[PDB]
């Protein structure tokens, strides 16, 4: 569904 | 690492640079992989401030930091995405698509993909706010290769979310608008871009025949077949799903998949070491042997019947279930001489062995294919030779036992074979 952007 | 309290005191300074530093701090908290404190940020009331920072054209950094922070809140549960939509974020993110700074418009693309990715409602809400025009405008270059790689992959992924989900499917005019770009991305040479483009096509082909036709008419089946033969599993998986979706349609929509050469790849797919590939490939096969007799003939000519016999003999149970459906469809629509051919490929004994499975539905489909095969033998007069074959490989004990078990549709069809073919 979704993507968190990381460091 | 700042506390949420200090972020709050910083965001409430009415000092733009203090707010910028506090928004960085929030952004870094929300970008940590192990429990990001999304609910704490939401519960502190920070979302309306973040949304207001999206409109600060003068301070592009705080635009980027807020879009970043909001992106990760929208990446959470449906409630946390709701909190972002409830703060007015959709119109603000759509304005940011026009940002002269590439990293900021990219961040808006990403955030809108997270919102649309929540489900049908937010996806259609993103569309009603007019996101499709500025998104497509970002891909309006003569050659996609002049776009930055990560930039292009975020566009592709967000567009695929706009194609995603049913109940309801995306609006018809929205998909007509997206498809031309989507086919371009389907011919791009980046694997990540190809994979998400294939996923979008698989979503669009997951519905009634009218939706299938709309994709087939854009001419993507030859490209889907080529991606079917790729070495990258993340590409094959959505490509096979889209092909499998297309063969659920009409017989002539299925014919376009056969004409593109898809069957030549299936020896590989039906022996693939990845369970899901085998299942989806067998499921696709089941919907092709549900077609016309000349379409069953192409399955035979491509040498796929022994591969169906092998997947029936040894595979994960879900794959064996799809194989049984393939044979029942084959036996339902095939000529008697395709049926004869199926028996000479060794179908009987793997088919008898699956009669001891503890699943009531696979049993039902297998009896129904045994019936179909007998009726073919009945037009040749070989019902005696067949009943011997079924008895000789241990299949008659199975039917006798099935003749008396729970389900009603089985034993009414189980006794039918006993008192019509064994006496």
């Amino acid at each position: 569904r979704k993507r968190q952007k990381l460091m | 690492n700042w506390s949420v309290e200090d972020i709050v005191k910083g965001i409430n300074s009415n000092n733009l640079e203090s707010q910028l530093q506090a928004t960085q701090a929030a952004r870094k908290l929300l970008s940590r992989e192990k429990q990001p404190p999304i609910d704490n940020i939401i519960r502190a009331g920070l979302i309306p401030k973040f949304v207001s920072f999206l409109g600060k054209t003068d301070c592009s950094p705080i635009q980027f930091e807020s879009a970043w922070a909001l992106t990760n809140i929208a990446s959470g549960t449906s409630e946390q995405t709701k909190a972002v939509v409830d703060g007015g974020a959709i119109p603000a993110f759509i304005s940011l698509l026009a940002s002269p700074h590439a990293h900021i418009s990219e961040q808006a693309v990403w955030a809108l993909g997270n919102i649309a990715g929540d489900g049908s409602a937010f996806r259609d809400l993103v569309i009603k706010h007019g996101a499709i025009d500025p998104l497509l405008a970002l891909l309006a270059v003569p050659d996609l290769s002049t776009l930055a790689c990560g930039y292009l992959r975020n566009l592709t992924w967000t567009l695929s979310n706009l194609c995603r989900n049913k109940n309801p499917a995306p609006p018809l005019d929205a998909v007509e608008q997206i498809l031309p770009t989507l086919v371009r991305l389907l011919h791009h040479n980046d694997p990540e871009v190809l994979a998400d483009s294939c996923w979008a096509i698989s979503y669009l082909t997951d519905g009634p025949n009218e939706r299938i036709e709309m994709v087939v008419k854009k001419g993507v089946v030859p490209q889907l077949v080529k991606l079917l033969g790729a070495t990258e599993l993340p590409i094959v998986t959505p490509a096979l799903r889209a092909i499998g979706n297309i063969v659920t349609g009409t017989d002539e929509q299925t014919q376009k998949v056969i004409d593109a050469g898809a069957l030549a790849v299936f020896p590989s797919l039906l022996t693939n070491p990845k369970t899901n590939i085998q299942k989806e490939a067998t499921w696709t096969m089941s919907n092709i042997t549900a077609g016309r007799q000349d379409q069953i003939q192409q399955v035979v000519n491509h040498g796929l019947v022994p591969f169906l016999v092998g997947v029936l003999s040894k595979a994960d149970f879900k794959t064996q279930k799809e194989a049984a459906w393939a044979i029942t469809n084959y036996t339902s629509g095939g000529t008697v001489e395709q049926i004869v051919y199926l028996v000479h490929c060794g179908i009987i004994e793997p088919l008898m062995n699956l009669l001891s499975a503890k699943d009531t539905k696979i049993i039902q489909v297998i009896l129904d294919a045994i019936s179909n095969i007998f009726q073919a033998a009945e037009k040749l007069g070989e019902t005696e030779k067949l009943s011997i074959m079924i008895e000789e490989c241990g299949g008659l004990d199975k039917i006798e036992a099935l003749q008396r078990h729970e389900n009603e549709s089985v034993y009414k069809a189980s006794l039918n074979l006993i008192e019509k073919y064994f006496s």
